[PDB]
């Protein structure tokens, strides 16, 4: 006989994210194999560990992706910027554009460099990161203290630095709105320890190429909506 | 009755004990580094591993029931309140943005069998009672002229504790309660010792680190503040002595350090 | 008996003084006292893309809507915002704009402890006759998508899509569904004391101790906005609920 | 557990109904200790 | 094929108790671990089990924890309350402020005394504890007679007194409306057998703490409502 | 430290210059992310037998029924019929027919 | 596999749920190999 | 037992169903025995 029932308070709800299946309509189709396409992806990881290009005012479009070397400094690193994900420097980078799509992320940011010059050259290069603090620091007296390391211009013209995550919570938020703790994680600079000497006849101002991309251990929890600002 | 703990350098006496109260768990001086970060900790050593000693305000016969005065912890290292200077342990702190550490501290008073009264010293946690209302921390020479705070319908309440304005665009509320009021009767249930005047002199307690993280930053952490409050107010002769004084160590245990830097600046 | 309760430990029936052992006969179990549903606050209903307001301190002539969104958190909170000192409005007609505020005396009246951490379970009811409507919600640290576009000469909000969870409740009907603990802090802090900022910070006032934000709204489109008001109750339960440490309880006048 | 009464049959699996923490790889005790 | 069924009378209700889960919306999110937070909780009689202070009207806020013992007395008790968990001076004590919240209790309440005052004192206090009657007994003669015990002023100056539990039900509403015998349970009171004796130069008038908590056998058992009065 | 970008494979934490490996802790697979429903289009409802489209380009003082019916794919398609160019009309009031896109 | 949470019964069968080619008769790659 | 017809399954336990006392630690008698 009839077997008793009750229906819950949530009947005949629709949820867009419910995980079930719902019932076919047209059923028993086959389809042409695909075994002959190389190349599938799995993880979006495999592409976000892809280096790219990053972004630079320039002086007063103008997004040129290096940095130029002056002639006369004054104690000033010679490009800083902040090490948040929304950061305008990060917007076209893979592992932004992707991150940006998350809540939640985890892991180490990966930066890589390379230089553009005549061959004979020499100089001397400090990368520094400085955890937050009250003030972002300027001095080059100031950038040795923290975690640093020299860079020496040879016969290989490419350097990785691994920014080490530090902060107070497993996991960070992905964009800033406060500048909070759980966002903000310090700053990134780049200060010419010596000068960089042009040999005869090659011109002047050699250039930087920024590369930046995601460490091995990164990971994103939370998806959220997207922004289709793009298309306007 | 008769015991002695030596650490460092430094070591403390005491004519009178009962013991140690151990807080929520046994034996609190084990732990391990924190898990949110990967950069090498910093360990204890023997610079820092060492007690500390500091002075609070005078007891007089004027001071009323439940009155009350507080300590918070690391933030009087910093303050430098009551004339405690941490030395290394405080250059060590100024020099770093982790830090995750233990606590272990002991109070001692002066009371002879010829006066009457009451104390009550506990580990209150994460409580905010050093800001002013207006939202300012309360300074050394402020903390002066009062040498006790006196307890009010708006601490009980905790209906004055520091807040956001809203803007002209709102209308002001009428503010009632708080999340972190004050109230005198269950203090009791903090870890906490009663220094009678007839039973003993210096009381002390163990307590562990807690947090919603496995590190917090080193230059605001509140976790843990001491408090100390007046059951019985003082009574004795005249003529026989007057106002007692008190006096406090504090050692810390097995702490961490991360994240590197030069000295902390504000602006 | 003999005992010394200066020590604080004191030792521990009539079976030592005079016994009477009365046989045991779990009722103040935690996981099993928390686990009941409880009004949280009532929000109106968006008829149209909506603008998110502005941070505190909020000036003059400032364009917003407020009076719709709400958190979800025991803590007080004010205009949809997380806030310490809990306020109300008893007195009479004034000026300016009345903020919305809201808070569980349910769960402070047994809050006596400091960390707490569960699973939420959200559940909403309708309050006028024959009303339809929907839900929306996005994780703690997110934001709300604004604006809208064309289709067929009907302006359709964004928000009636998005990768965050939806739900579509029949003509007078009710949802439910159980949402996981997402915030980046480990635990949910009853009462705080540190700062969220280096600067500028206001002590004691956390910065993401919730499950996140929800929100109301018709399925129609901008071009058919009425002007009578509507209004939607929710609630709220706790799951597998946890505590770390003892703590205090709300004190109670001698009047 | 908790107020749950229904003991025979779960439908959804464990992981998509209840959160779980990644890992890292009568009798009741007293909240104080007096050595 | 379809299977029958027979939706019940009671479909598509909700109820605020009932014990059942929901269908999840978000699911297969991980946490990160909190085994590194020492002293969790499992049952609220832990923290019912542990001692606290009362309160009293003091002579004509006024609201003081302790009772002063006066110089000449007059046959009656230095302070008597009765045994109803609703009375005032239960409001503030943890057993009194949990107990409010359930409706049916059951157990020994436990009552702990100490002694302020000097040291080369001596004295003798008298403790009683009264069953229902149709008047409060008020003399030290009809003291006597019930349960009782005799407290002598010593090297410790502390003394708990644990109030028998008798009833003609085996559970007791825990709020007094009518004062049935069903949640009053008589009285208890305080008497100096002796007159202290104060030694020279310790000026007068010594006082005493008073210390209440919940038998090791306590027990609750239905829930109920709140007061949200603490709000205004 | 050393390596070679412009060789293109660049090789592969903090163990490797000062370390920490974070344990891991699978949020976006490609067959979990792309399982949730999103809104496509907005169409009117038929109340008769209508005449589909004609293929472009539609000259005018042409009899059809448009606005309904809609293609299923996420590449922009313009009038239910697939097309490159994604549209929309931002201009003001105008003259013939609006496409749907 | 996927965001599906019953674990414990399909009831159609599965080339009516899904479709199946015909025959003919963690761990992560990297997409790029340099000799 | 009483105008119960249902003999194949129970959902909810038996404690969340039916009262139970907490423990301590045809054929008709007739109501009068007279010695």
């Amino acid at each position: 006989g009839p077997i008793p029932t009750a229906p819950r308070e949530n009947s005949l709800m629709f949820l867009s994210t419910l995980p079930d299946d719902t019932v076919p309509a047209y059923g028993n189709v086959r389809t042409p194999p695909v075994n002959y396409l190389p190349g599938e992806i799995t993880d979006l990881l495999q592409l976000a560990r892809i280096p790219t290009l990053m972004a630079f005012e320039r002086v007063p479009d103008t997004y040129v992706p290096y940095v130029a070397v002056p002639t006369q400094f004054d104690d000033r690193p010679l490009i800083s910027f902040p090490i948040t994900l929304s950061d305008p420097v990060y917007q076209n980078t893979l592992v932004g554009a992707i991150s940006s799509n998350f809540a939640n992320y985890r892991g180490c940011i990966q930066i890589t460099l390379t230089f553009c010059g005549p061959m004979m050259a020499r100089g001397k290069f400090l990368l520094s990161y400085s955890p937050p603090n009250g003030t972002q620091p300027q001095t080059l007296s100031e950038a040795m203290q923290c975690t640093y390391s020299i860079w020496d211009i040879g016969l290989n013209s490419s350097w990785t630095f691994v920014v080490p995550y530090i902060s107070p919570s497993d996991y960070r938020e992905t964009r800033a709105i406060t500048n909070s703790v759980y966002s903000a994680d310090g700053w990134f600079s780049l200060h010419k320890l010596t000068k960089i000497t042009l040999p005869p006849d090659c011109p002047q101002s050699p250039c930087i190429l920024f590369f930046a991309s995601a460490g091995e251990d990164y990971t994103l929890r939370l998806p959220v909506d997207c922004n289709p600002s793009y298309v306007f | 009755r008769v015991t002695t703990q030596t650490a460092g350098n430094t070591a403390i006496n005491t004519q009178s004990s009962l013991g140690v109260l151990c807080a929520y768990v046994e034996d609190p001086t084990k732990s391990d580094p924190p898990s949110s970060s990967t950069d090498q900790p910093t360990t204890t050593f023997t610079a820092i591993d060492r007690w500390y000693t500091g002075r609070l305000n005078s007891w007089t016969k004027a001071v009323k029931t439940f009155s009350f005065q507080a300590v918070p912890l690391p933030g009087a290292f910093l303050s430098r309140q009551g004339g405690l200077n941490g030395g290394a342990f405080t250059a060590t702190l100024h020099r770093h943005f982790l830090m995750k550490c233990g606590w272990q501290v002991q109070v001692q008073c002066n009371l002879t069998q010829f006066h009457q009264g009451a104390l009550l010293v506990a580990m209150v946690p994460e409580t905010t009672l050093d800001v002013k209302p207006d939202g300012k921390a309360k300074s050394l020479q402020e903390l002066n002229e009062e040498q006790w705070v006196e307890m009010s319908d708006d601490y009980r309440t905790g209906k004055n504790m520091p807040f956001q304005s809203l803007g002209t665009y709102y209308r002001p509320p009428n503010w009632t309660w708080g999340p972190n009021f004050i109230n005198p009767y269950q203090v009791t249930v903090f870890p906490h010792q009663i220094l009678n005047a007839r039973t003993s002199t210096s009381v002390d307690i163990n307590v562990p680190y807690i947090g919603e993280t496995p590190t917090q930053s080193s230059e605001t952490q509140n976790s843990w503040t001491l408090l100390v409050m007046v059951l019985v107010p003082l009574d004795y002769k005249e003529g026989a002595t007057t106002d007692p004084e008190i006096t406090f160590s504090v050692r810390p245990t097995s702490p961490y350090f991360n994240g590197l830097r030069n000295r902390y600046t504000a602006g | 008996s003999t005992d010394n309760a200066e020590t604080g430990v004191i030792e521990a029936n009539t079976d030592t003084d005079f016994g009477e052992l009365a046989a045991p006969g779990n009722h103040t179990n935690v996981k099993f006292l928390f686990d009941r549903s409880r009004l949280l606050n009532v929000i109106k209903v968006l008829e149209k893309d909506a603008v998110f307001p502005r941070p505190f301190p909020t000036q003059e002539g400032a364009q917003q809507d407020d009076g719709y969104f709400c958190l979800l958190t025991p803590r007080p909170t004010v205009a949809s915002r997380p806030a310490t000192r809990f306020g109300l409005y008893a007195n009479p007609s004034g000026s300016g704009v009345l903020a919305n505020t809201s808070l569980d005396f349910n769960f402070y009246s047994l809050a006596c402890f400091t960390y707490f951490r569960s699973d939420l379970e959200v559940t909403v009811v309708s309050l006028e006759p024959d009303l339809e409507f929907a839900v929306g919600w996005f994780p703690s640290g997110s934001e709300y998508q604004a604006s809208s576009f064309v289709y067929d000469q009907l302006h359709v909000p964004f928000h009636f899509t998005g990768r965050t969870p939806r739900a579509f409740a029949s003509k007078g009907g009710k949802v439910s569904f159980v949402l996981p603990w997402n915030s980046v802090s480990s635990v949910l802090p009853v009462r705080w004391g540190g700062a969220s900022k280096l600067s500028s910070a206001t002590r004691g006032l956390p910065a993401h101790a919730d499950w996140g934000t929800i929100y109301a709204f018709v399925p129609r489109p901008n071009e058919k906005k009425s002007t009578a008001v509507k209004h939607v109750a929710v609630y709220i339960r706790y799951k597998n609920a946890r505590a770390w440490c003892p703590s205090m309880l709300p004190f109670r006048s001698y009047k | 557990r908790g107020n749950n009464g229904n003991m025979t049959f779960n439908y959804y699996a464990n992981t998509y109904q209840n959160s779980v923490d990644f890992s890292t790889s009568g009798i009741l005790n007293p909240l104080g200790y007096l050595k």
